[PDB]
């Protein structure tokens, strides 16, 4: 079990922990976050009491090094630190547990949410979407935009995501303008799969990490992007089997996850519809249409 | 974005731009089978693409045969109209070729959109106009063409004649769309109107009698009152 120590918590601050959460007053003695499982991802966010502008985070695997916060008052933000001498770490990490000032990540042990939220999501392709290759750790907030949304400023604090266009020279194979626009398995299955992502489970890692940027950023490009590869999958008439009985899983556990009173500004409408009632795979998802039927049939 | 009433001197710009309209390309009739159900049988249609500052109509004749054996034609037929338009505009030097396409129903755009990737800073617009070109085929001679042919055929018609040589683009324009709504309003009234007199003649190389200014006048005039009138009749005003 990892720990991300906090030097200390001068401002009030609501502090996330993957999909937990709680508040920590200004000046709290608040030293960080112990018992964090090993051989996930995680992320930790923030949202000042003061400017609920800029939620904010930090991407990271504490296989990858010993991590710390550590408030900056210039910047004005929680930032992530690597500490790279591990026994000063570990003395100093043993010393807040005694003293008992950490939380304990809350994990119930029937519960896989996280997993299942972050099953493909690994901290290298989280590097390559969020380039700054000097930490070990990944930044998002609220307001970076996406490589797309620029096409549409500053390249150094984007989202790299995978450029997803359905109206594009690469979705579209000339001589086959109708057939690939209508049915996107050349997209799917030969441009983005066998071509860019290699296989569908950096896909589907790209897919989880976009949804958890949209929900806990609330990042718009985020959401775009999260479902744009849905209604990629869900518009191609040829998907592996095993790519849509895991995409089931991975929306149904998205879907349970989300806050039921967000769901009207991350949740597209059209593409759900399409995908759920519409598309090739209208009746390949039996599980997130359940799930999606029972809680949000206002949407559809 | 789209071309509307506030827009709508624009087509009267010296920018090359294409109206298409694909309320024509695919036509059938519908008939009872032996059995007593329904069949269609598909007949010769057309894309009506004018350019409407010169006049010209790009008529691209849609032969019964290219539905042959497909499934879903009336969503094939925007895809055959996006073709077909994307290969006129590659046929056309990079001058010639149009800055600006105006379909004329909305279904069409996503179509023409992806056969025209090649062409970026060509312009897709839909339009707020409810345009008359579907009564394109209430002209004799343009019907004619069409049920004629055997084969894919593209003929290149003047759609104003000669008009161009005493009025503006925009007054033909205007002629052509008020002759066109009274011919989709009443086509035998319409006609009529247009072919009473014999002695005024449709030239061999023209769609439409050969009127003075003054008999265009009242023939405009003529075509105004049954307009309003067929919409008397079918409001009861
Ligand atoms: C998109 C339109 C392309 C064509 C080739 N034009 C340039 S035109 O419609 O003005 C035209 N001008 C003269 N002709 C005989 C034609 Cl036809």
């Amino acid at each position: 079990m990892n720990t991300v120590p906090f030097t200390s918590a001068p401002i009030e601050v609501t502090i996330g922990i993957d999909q937990y959460s709680f508040n920590v007053k200004e000046n709290q003695p608040f030293h960080g976050i112990k018992d964090i499982p090993i051989g996930h991802v995680h992320v930790i966010h923030f949202q000042h009491a003061d400017n609920s502008s800029m939620r904010y985070g930090y991407w990271f695997d504490c296989r990858m090094g010993n991590f710390y916060i550590q408030y900056d008052p210039k910047d004005g933000l929680y930032k992530m630190m690597e500490e790279r001498d591990g026994a000063k770490f570990e003395n100093i990490v043993h010393n807040f547990k005694e003293r008992q000032m950490m939380v304990s990540y809350p994990k119930i042990d029937e519960d896989d949410t996280w997993y299942n939220l972050t099953e493909f999501v690994q901290m290298d392709k989280i590097r390559k979407i969020v380039r700054k290759d000097e930490n070990q750790f990944s930044y998002v907030d609220s307001s970076m935009t996406t490589v797309q949304e620029n096409e549409l400023s500053d390249p150094a604090h984007s989202l790299n995501y995978t450029v997803i266009n359905f109206k594009s020279r690469e979705a579209i194979r000339p001589g086959h303008e109708m057939e690939d626009f209508l049915d996107k398995s050349y997209y799917l299955n030969t441009v983005m799969l066998q071509g860019i992502f290699k296989n569908s489970s950096n896909y589907f890692g790209e897919l989880q990490f976009a949804f958890l940027n949209a929900m806990f950023f609330g990042n718009y490009g985020s959401s775009l992007q999260w479902h744009a590869m849905i209604e990629l999958i869900c518009s191609s008439a040829t998907v592996p089997k095993h790519m849509l009985d895991k995409l089931d899983e991975i929306l149904y556990y998205q879907i349970k996850t989300l806050p039921e009173q967000y769901s009207d500004i991350l949740l597209n409408e059209r593409v759900w519809n399409i995908c759920l009632y519409s598309s090739f795979q209208k009746n390949s998802l039996h599980n997130t249409e359940k799930i999606m039927e029972n809680k949000y049939p206002e949407l559809l | 974005g789209a071309m509307n009433s506030s827009n709508y001197a624009e087509l009267f710009n010296n920018d090359i731009k294409l109206f298409v309209d694909d309320t024509n390309v695919y036509r059938v009739t519908v008939h009872k089978t032996f059995e007593g159900n329904v069949a269609t049988k598909a007949i010769n249609g057309c894309i009506f693409t004018l350019n409407p500052k010169t006049g010209h109509l790009f008529l691209k004749i849609i032969h019964t045969s290219v539905w042959a054996g497909q499934k879903r034609l009336s969503q094939l037929a925007k895809w055959k109209t996006a073709e077909e338009v994307s290969a006129l505009v590659r046929s056309l030097p990079k001058e010639e070729q149009p800055k600006q396409i105006i379909v004329t129903r909305k279904a069409m755009l996503d179509p023409l959109e992806v056969h025209m990737l090649d062409f970026p800073n060509i312009a897709i617009r839909p339009t707020e106009l409810r345009l008359p070109f579907s009564a394109a085929m209430s002209i004799d001679k343009l019907s004619d063409v069409v049920m004629k042919a055997t084969e894919p055929q593209m003929v290149l018609f003047n759609i104003y004649d000669d008009w161009l040589d005493r009025i503006s683009s925009y007054t033909a324009f205007s002629r052509l769309t008020l002759l066109l709504r009274a011919l989709k309003t009443n086509e035998e009234s319409a006609k009529m109107i247009l072919l009473s007199d014999p002695t005024i003649t449709i030239k061999s190389y023209h769609l439409w009698p050969s009127f003075t200014d003054e008999q265009w006048i009242t023939i405009e005039s003529q075509m105004r009152d049954l307009i309003l009138t067929e919409y008397g009749r079918k409001y009861n005003v």
